[PDB]
RNA sequence: AAAUUGAAGAGUUUGAUCAUGGCUCAGAUUGAACGCUGGCGGCAGGCCUAACACAUGCAAGUCGAACGGUAACAGGAAGAAGCUUGCUUCUUUGCUGACGAGUGGCGGACGGGUGAGUAAUGUCUGGGAAACUGCCUGAUGGAGGGGGAUAACUACUGGAAACGGUAGCUAAUACCGCAUAACGUCGCAAGACCAAAGAGGGGGACCUUCGGGCCUCUUGCCAUCGGAUGUGCCCAGAUGGGAUUAGCUAGUAGGUGGGGUAACGGCUCACCUAGGCGACGAUCCCUAGCUGGUCUGAGAGGAUGACCAGCCACACUGGAACUGAGACACGGUCCAGACUCCUACGGGAGGCAGCAGUGGGGAAUAUUGCACAAUGGGCGCAAGCCUGAUGCAGCCAUGCCGCGUGUAUGAAGAAGGCCUUCGGGUUGUAAAGUACUUUCAGCGGGGAGGAAGGGAGUAAAGUUAAUACCUUUGCUCAUUGACGUUACCCGCAGAAGAAGCACCGGCUAACUCCGUGCCAGCAGCCGCGGUAAUACGGAGGGUGCAAGCGUUAAUCGGAAUUACUGGGC
């Protein structure tokens, strides 16, 4: 029945900053595992993970792939394990996806560079891997690469993470001359062949160059993995040495409840070190059934509502972490089963949405290509075709199961910008596939707001935003051109009042009446109401008739609605009606509303009021070194601050920035703070600027 | 093999068959050569269920005909020795 | 292909071949018939007639040919033959 | 061809997609098709209350 | 596929009675029976050759409680039959199940008919119908359902079921309340002031 | 008995009339779409345009009762694993059930799809001769005898795969010669010539080399004459528009001879004649699958070919053939073209107009579903396997039909709206209130029928030489439904969960007020709106239809408005 065993299951990521190494970490997996004849080299685009044609021309990843592997051992010491990596993106562009990836997975393995180290990127993945408590293990590649320290590196987790990471295999030789890594438990030196694809290596008897060093973190490991229980520091006091088992053990038990993390170190360049940390992911990583079981809320929670052991005999259950786009089925849906099992054909229910759903066509992954299976067994990745309405993060199992999970949570889109394709009547394509990018993407949102026929595009960055436009253009076909946004405008009273009024003369003998309005205008004050209309009923000469007394508001409404100057709505108005003229016959109410308008505009013209802009409220954070930069590219804008606050992990300035300004501020902020910076939008009170824009816009009509 | 066969007539869940001769290449419902007699599956009750022409089938197997499963059940049940 | 249809697709191919071999040798003996009929010695003829008689019909019989095109064959022969004279 | 514009108020500017059925107005010489209101983003006719099956004005509560 | 309003305005668009209401009370005693039930109503409109025909194929159509498509089938139906148009339609109309129950009694009106049709409570000829469409045939005996027997609505109708001419061809039994249909009522057997050739020709026009 | 019983008009040229004459409406119908609204069930329908391009999964396999054989499972056999001579399981033996791959047989030419081409090589109707036909069936016979291979396999080997090489083999219902065959072929005659294959079930002997021989029955093979079916071919009539298409044709029309076809034939070749078709429309151009039938019409007729069924044609475009009874072959071969895909760059694969499904086009047309339980089809002695045929399920008020959204009672004729002559009227028994019912929807419980068959045992005869083994007809046994939480029945709660769409000047059924003022707007036709609009917009009221309604598109009718029936100058 079941192929490979509950234990022998690794479903892992491979997670850091932006080209550390992490697309060729996968090739050479894939490699040692014969899965692929080539290895491939991500700049020359070959490799298998970056499907996507812009993934081969700019050599990035822009989407997760899903791959899997048999990896014996490095002499063949444990039979195959199937791995399930799924290669994920370092760009900030794209965070939706590495967390996306990283909640269903068990084990982490986090490239850096030797070079560089802990990167903005590094502390992204490890904040977002630390919320899900993933055990995490490291790899610290490029060490063929000049400037190369294991040691530095190392410091450098330990002080900026946070965690206290224990040496496993450190580095012999320098950048140019890596032989290959010592592991600090065998106490063998495996050094790697040149001539071959590193696919075969020799042992050695670790030299003198480094067995003191060796030795004192040989020690630092034993120390540390006897904190796992009493039994293993009792013994290590006592004075005699513990053997391999136990150890590797213990450090498995301080991995799984995420005490420490295990440092390997090796270049997938050099083709050096993989191996090693593929044996390092079978020895230390968990397994799906080496943890306790995912919990969950049944009938708006219990105790106990779900404790599922992974296991092919409990009712199913699983979580779709990734939706994907295929132009000929529509949708392509990948899950992980927690809980279960599942065959094709078989009817789920979509817990969250209590709905029906077929699995059409359930199969496994090599990167972009698809290999039909007929089930799926608990602990194992999938893509399930035949999905049409499921979400992402949408628990999908049988009835009776679990009704939500605990992936909740998805961030919120920074960089917000308009597009417009060059035939504008290309409309309805353009917002077919908008729908359904932003169903796939939920951190890609597209609202058409209603003042305007501009469609807005949200995203992460600007490369997010413009490979979702050239992919548009490539997949799904259709040009499109970006742009700005347009202006939301309103207005506000200069502190003006009168008692000014309108009069038509209707009557003319045949029509038979007339209307006049005495009304009174002013503000309040810019932002103590939601409802801008203020009126207070106050009618005394010419009382007219009592079925329609307070209904001259309404009728007031269609002005102050939108339009009365530039088509942008008007906010704070109030109108006091003191006097007036009718007759008690059918006193016409929509001719009436003329001479309210007619007593507007002349009200407006009179008054000399100004355009008010939008302004809102910016929150940023940052370390205590860019606040003068970030405070100086605000003061270089037209932008007011409000708060000297300093947090203890960095700073949160409080600032109020107009909405024609600072477009595209994010990646302004990045480049200038070393994409080290997130902000937030509040939507805040509106306030008076002096723009050269604000009259151009009517005077471009002229009167 | 020039078949006797059923043609399944009638409506969505209450079929009723017409026992036809027809060449065992044209379809069920298909070009046939003769129609004899019917068959009504689902009468339960006093009316006859199924009615066949027996000198022209006795005629047809004379010529060769092949007589499928449910005619030759058919055929049996019709006959009261049977 | 995609199915098992080229089981047939070899089977047609080496029938090809035995069908063309054994309809030439066929065809050969009747054109040397038609040889020795152009030729006018009728005794040759005759004896070229009585040897490709017993191959026309073995094929014929066989069903490499039809029985219509054997009896086509004897039958024109023997009428040449018969107004050689 | 043309077409008229029925109902009370559009919103159709220069590239504006519609549905364009038969008909004629008879006044407009020339003009032998009507604009299906309520189709394909050719709005509905504001505050209308009858007739409202033609014109594609969605249903009021009241 | 039912008018569920007010009963009365019909009667009095058609100005005579469609006996849409129980004995209770007169008709004129419930509503203004003489006026049309417009604001506009005491006025009087003059009447043309194709209001009047409407105004006839309606009256009928209200009395039986039939609509235009189920009306336009028994006509289709009517014509079809061999013999006068006209009395194959009134035939047709009255072999209707709800109307020969209202006939029957157990039901104040042929709308209470039709909820006792409807509701499972009727029985023609042993199998029990429950659709209010049902053709009856002659010799066919119409029972209620046991749990059905004895309710307010039957008591009422029974009794009420009096003071009214007793129809020539049901030979109903009304104490053990089953009754008959011993043959098809022909033309002068019903209220003889529906004028069956003006719906012919409007249903042939 | 009955197979019909069937034919309506109106508005509009005019100051008004009568004719002529056109436009429009009332009806029926749709593979419909759009707008508004939307409860259920049954039966049907569902890419009308791009025969545009297709990812993916299935749409054709089966037979061990043809054969070599053993890859996978099981049963055993020999044991010196496990061991208490084993219940706690080591390998080998096709030995037996079985069976991957292979040789071979049959199917794959059926079923399914589409209408591009085709105006006549097609179809329909009615005949005909110059024909073939696997499987089905009847009649007569034969069914001696032998050989060479060869796949599979073994070895070496090449290739990324697809797929091969090169030697050694090993069978067969694979192939080949001989013998033999005449109411069969050729020949006027005489005469000459042509075939095969065996396998399975059991068994009284009796002989063996436990291979079996031998006796039975069941199938299978070959020849010939028949029937049935299916198919090929020919003729006549009919089957669109254009003369703003009058000449067309050189194998062209025919004859003789040779060749070819299953078969007649310029089908083809070589000569010879100079014919042949055409004003009854040849030739050319555009359009088009044809028919039973569908819609309409009283008919005649007009329009049409969605469903269903028959025939034809096509399978990415063009051409040619092979195997085979049948093809010039949807899911076969070869080539040329275009497209797409895989590649290790050396090469290789494919053709949804099969069922779903995608892109695109379009106003517009469904699920990447469940079973072979029914009936069929292929294979097989069967059991059984496969079948995207078929039976079902899903979506959509797309159509037709049926039902429900309550029923009775109820005058303060409530309030409120609207009109008002200010009296009142209308909304209106309508509501509320009172009494009663629970169809359908929702829960809970019972529950047909579509199921015939097939398998094992048994008995009876038929069978032989044998009560065995095989047919056939009864008796018993366990049984086979995807639909399916089936139809249907019973119970539980309560009127709860269920009404909208168009119109209201005349045609045409149903009128007033308000706001607008030749404006905004309505309209199928006549027309309306420039200060009292029943014609616009809203409100009140009413009329028609109703889970639908209206609009648009299309056909016929009305239209005697192409008038043959049935018109005029
Ligand atoms: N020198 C060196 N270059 C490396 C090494 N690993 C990867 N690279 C290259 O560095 C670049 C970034 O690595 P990549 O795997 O694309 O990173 P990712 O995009 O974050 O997955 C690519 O051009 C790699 O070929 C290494 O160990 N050494
Ligand atoms: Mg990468
Ligand atoms: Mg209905
Ligand atoms: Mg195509
Ligand atoms: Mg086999
Ligand atoms: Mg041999
Ligand atoms: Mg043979
Ligand atoms: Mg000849
Ligand atoms: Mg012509
Ligand atoms: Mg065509
Ligand atoms: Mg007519
Ligand atoms: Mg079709
Ligand atoms: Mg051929
Ligand atoms: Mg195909
Ligand atoms: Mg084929
Ligand atoms: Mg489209
Ligand atoms: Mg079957
Ligand atoms: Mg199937
Ligand atoms: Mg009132
Ligand atoms: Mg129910
Ligand atoms: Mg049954
Ligand atoms: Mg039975
Ligand atoms: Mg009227
Ligand atoms: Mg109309
Ligand atoms: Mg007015
Ligand atoms: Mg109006
Ligand atoms: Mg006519
Ligand atoms: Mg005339």
């Amino acid at each position: 029945a079941r192929t490979t065993p509950i234990a022998r299951y690794r479903n892992i990521g491979i997670s850091a900053h932006i080209d550390a190494g992490k697309t060729t970490t996968t090739e050479r997996i894939l490699f040692y595992t014969g899965v692929n004849h080539k290895i491939g080299e991500v700049h020359d685009g070959a490799a298998t993970m970056d499907w996507m044609e812009q993934e081969q021309e700019r050599g990035i990843t822009i989407t997760s792939a899903a791959t899997t592997a048999f990896w014996s051992g490095m002499a063949k010491q444990y039979e195959p394990h199937r791995i399930n990596i799924i290669d994920t993106p370092g760009h900030v562009d794209f965070t939706i996806e590495v967390e996306r990836s990283m909640r269903v997975l068990d084990g982490a393995v986090m490239v850096y560079c030797a070079v560089g180290g802990v990167q903005p990127q590094s502390e992204t993945v490890w904040r977002q891997a630390n919320k899900y408590k993933v055990p995490r293990i490291a790899f610290v590649n490029k060490m063929d690469r000049m400037g190369a320290n294991f040691l530095k590196v190392v410091n450098q987790i330990k002080t900026r993470l946070g965690a206290n990471p224990v040496p496993l295999q450190l580095a012999i030789g320098a950048e140019e001359h890596f032989t290959g890594v010592v592991d600090l438990v065998k106490m063998k030196a495996i050094n790697w062949n040149d001539a071959d694809q590193g696919v075969t290596f020799e042992y050695e008897d670790i030299p003198a160059d480094m067995v003191e060093l060796a030795n004192e973190w040989h020690q630092n490991l034993i120390e540390s993995a006897a904190e796992a229980s009493e039994e293993l520091m009792e013994k290590y006091l006592g004075g005699e040495e513990l053997t391999e088992a136990e150890i590797k053990g213990a450090l498995r038990q301080r991995v799984l409840n995420n005490e420490i993390i295990l440092v390997t170190c090796g270049s997938a360049f050099k083709n050096k070190g993989v191996q090693a940390m593929l044996d390092a992911v079978i020895d230390y990583l968990p397994s799906p059934v080496d943890v306790p079981a995912i919990n969950g809320i049944l009938d708006d929670g219990k105790d106990t509502p779900a404790e599922r052991h992974a296991s092919d005999d409990e009712p199913f259950s699983a979580l779709a972490f990734k939706i994907a786009t295929d132009p000929f089925v529509g949708n392509l849906t990948f899950f992980r089963v927690y809980s279960g099992v599942v065959n094709s054909g078989d009817t789920v229910l979509n817990s969250v949405k209590a709905a029906r759903e077929r699995f059409g066509r359930i199969v496994q992954m090599h990167a972009n290509k698809r290999e039909e299976i007929k089930e799926v067994r608990a602990g194992d990745i999938a893509a399930a075709i035949g999905l049409k309405d499921v979400t992402t993060g949408d628990t999908l199992c049988d009835p009776d199961a679990p009704i939500i999970l605990e992936r909740m949570e998805f961030p919120e889109p920074v960089i917000s910008i308009a597009v417009e394709p060059k035939t504008k009547a290309d409309q309805e394509k353009m917002g077919l596939a908008l729908g359904r990018l932003a169903k796939e993407d939920p951190s890609f949102r597209v609202w058409t707001d209603e003042e305007s026929n501009q469609t807005i595009i949200a995203g992460m960055g600007e490369l997010h935003l413009d490979i979702i436009v050239d992919r548009m253009k490539r997949e799904f076909n259709v040009e499109a051109n970006v742009g700005k946004p347009q202006v939301a405008y309103r207005e506000t009273i200069r502190q003006k009042v009168t008692d000014v009024e309108g009069k038509h003369a209707k009557q003319s003998g045949g029509r038979g009446q007339y209307g006049h309005v005495v009304i009174d205008m002013y503000p309040l004050e810019p932002g103590s109401n939601p409802k801008g209309y203020e009126f207070i009923n106050d009618i005394k000469g010419g009382v007219i008739p009592g079925e329609y007394i307070p209904a001259v508001d309404k009728g007031i409404q269609e002005q102050l609605k939108a339009g009365p100057l530039a088509g942008y709505p008007v906010v704070d108005m109030g109108i006091r009606l003191h006097f007036g003229s009718y007759h008690d016959v059918d006193s016409s109410e929509l001719a009436f509303k003329l001479a309210a308008s007619i007593a507007f505009k002349e009200g407006f013209k009179k008054a000399k009021l100004v355009l008010l802009e939008p302004i809102m409220k910016v929150e940023v954070e940052t370390p205590e070194e860019n606040t003068g930069d970030v405070i100086g590219d605000l003061s270089r804008r037209r932008g007011m601050l409000k708060g000297q606050e300093s947090e203890v992990t960095g700073v949160k300035i409080h600032a109020e920035v107009p909405l024609s300004e600072m477009f595209g501020y994010a990646t302004q902020l990045r480049s200038l703070t070393k994409g080290r910076a997130s902000y937030t939008m509040e939507f805040l009170k509106y306030d008076e600027a002096p723009s050269n824009v604000a009259q151009a816009v009517i005077e471009a009509r002229g009167k | 093999m020039v078949t006797i066969r059923l043609a399944r007539h009638g409506a969505k869940k209450r079929p009723f068959y017409q026992v036809v001769v027809a060449d065992s290449r044209n379809a069920r419902n298909g070009r046939f050569i003769e129609r004899v007699g019917f068959f009504n599956p689902i009468a339960s009750e006093k009316e006859e269920g199924t009615r066949l022409d027996l000198d022209r089938i006795a005629h047809w197997v004379g010529q060769g005909a092949t007589i499928s499963d449910r005619v030759a059940a058919l055929i049996k049940e019709v006959n009261k020795a049977a | 292909n995609i199915k098992s249809a080229k089981k047939r697709a070899i089977q047609s191919e080496k029938a090809r071949k035995h069908n063309a071999s054994r309809r030439s040798m066929m065809r050969t003996f009747i054109k040397k018939v038609y040889a020795a009929i152009e030729a006018g010695d009728k005794a040759a003829a005759q004896k070229a007639f009585n040897e490709m008689q017993p191959i026309v019909d073995r094929q014929a019989a066989k069903g490499l040919i039809h029985k219509n095109k054997a009896a086509r064959h004897k039958a024109n022969l023997t009428a040449q033959i018969n107004k050689l004279a | 061809v043309t077409s008229y514009i029925g109902g009370e108020g559009h919103n159709l500017q220069e590239h504006s997609v519609i549905l364009i059925r038969g008909g004629r107005v008879k006044d407009l010489p020339g003009v032998r098709y009507h604009t299906v209101r309520g189709a394909l983003d050719c709005s509905g006719v504001k505050d209308r209350k009858q007739a409202r099956s033609k014109y594609g004005v969605k249903r009021p509560k009241a | 596929a039912r008018y569920l309003g007010p009963k009365l305005k019909l009667s009095r668009r058609e100005g005579t009675d469609l006996f849409l209401k129980s004995g209770v009370r007169a008709i004129d005693t419930k509503c203004k029976i003489e006026q049309a039930p417009g604001q506009h109503g005491a006025r009087k409109p003059r009447l043309s050759d194709y209001g009047v025909q409407l105004r006839e194929k309606q009256k009928v159509r209200r009395i039986y409680g039939v609509l235009e498509r189920q009306f336009r089938n028994y006509y289709k139906e009517a014509a079809r039959l061999k013999g006068n148009t006209g009395e194959n339609l009134l035939a047709l109309l009255e072999g209707r199940l709800d109307n020969v129950v209202y006939r029957m009694g157990f039901g104040a009106t042929r709308a209470e008919a039709r909820q006792l049709v409807s509701h499972k409570a009727i029985m023609v000829n042993g199998r029990v119908v429950n659709i209010a469409s049902y053709q009856v045939s002659p010799n066919d005996v119409v029972s209620i359902r046991e749990k059905a027997k004895k309710q307010s609505r039957v008591k009422a109708a029974l009794e009420l079921a009096e003071q009214r001419e007793k129809p020539t061809w049901l030979e109903v039994d009304a104490g053990k309340m089953e009754g008959t249909f011993k043959r098809k009522p022909e033309r002068s057997d019903l209220s003889a002031d529906i004028n069956e050739h003006l719906i012919v020709e409007l249903y042939s026009k």
